[PDB]
């Protein structure tokens, strides 16, 4: 499953200075996971990290993760 | 944690908080240095706060250690400057910036959260004469924040 960056999310992102596509947890890798129900993107370590860390839920909301979905996010550029 | 920790110093310069602001120490980025102005709906209104933040080395899966370096007058913040607030311990989430915690403790400043005290008779007077509170609170922002 793929997701492009459209372009008022790039702009968006530029205005904050950085970008969509960053895993805004570790602000190092690219988002390569989505959560759900909530819908939450991340990437995967950041996900790993946080269970073993002994956090609970979903990294953002600490919702139950009812699903993990691989997920690819394409630059706008 | 420093590339997160160096995209949290950016994004208090892209935009800087409504009356808080934070930053690095001299050359470590794991200590932090913390202003927040007394909310202008409190008793602490004209007051200026300064606290610490130390980020672990797990940050930010584990949260940075808050605390106040201004003695302050509350039922959630002891005499050491430690701060009982859940998204500092239990309610803690990797996704919470800087100027969230900021504003949650700017928050907390405005409203209180006796029934969970860290200094218990400031939590009874607070539940009992507000107006007391509210006059002592003052005092001591006048006192240790002006
Ligand atoms: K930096
Ligand atoms: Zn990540
Ligand atoms: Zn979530």
């Amino acid at each position: 499953d793929h997701i492009k960056v459209t372009q008022e999310q790039f702009e968006l992102y530029c205005e904050m200075g950085s970008t969509f596509q960053l895993c805004k947890i570790c602000a190092e890798n690219d988002k390569d996971v989505k959560i759900e129900p909530c819908g939450h993107l991340m990437c995967t370590s950041c996900l790993t990290s946080w269970q073993e860390s002994e956090g609970q839920g979903c990294p953002f909301c600490r919702c139950e993760i009812k699903g993990t979905e691989p997920i690819v996010v394409d630059p706008f550029d | 944690a420093l590339k997160r920790i160096h995209k949290e110093l950016n994004d208090l310069a892209r935009d800087p908080p409504a009356q808080c602001s934070a930053g690095p120490v001299g050359d470590d980025m794991f200590h932090w240095q913390a202003t927040i102005m007394g909310p202008n709906d409190s008793p602490y209104q004209g007051g200026v706060f300064f606290l610490t933040i130390h980020f672990p080395t797990d940050y930010p899966f584990k949260p940075p250690k808050v605390a106040f370096t201004t003695r302050i007058y509350h039922p959630n913040i002891n005499s050491n400057g430690s701060i009982c607030l859940d998204i500092l311990r239990s309610q803690w989430s990797p996704a919470l910036t800087i100027s969230k915690v900021l504003l949650s403790i700017c928050s907390l400043l405005c409203d209180p959260n006796p029934d969970d005290p860290l200094v218990p008779e400031i939590a009874r007077i607070y539940k009992t004469d507000r107006e007391k509170y509210n006059r002592i609170a003052r005092e001591w922002t006048q006192k240790y924040a002006m």
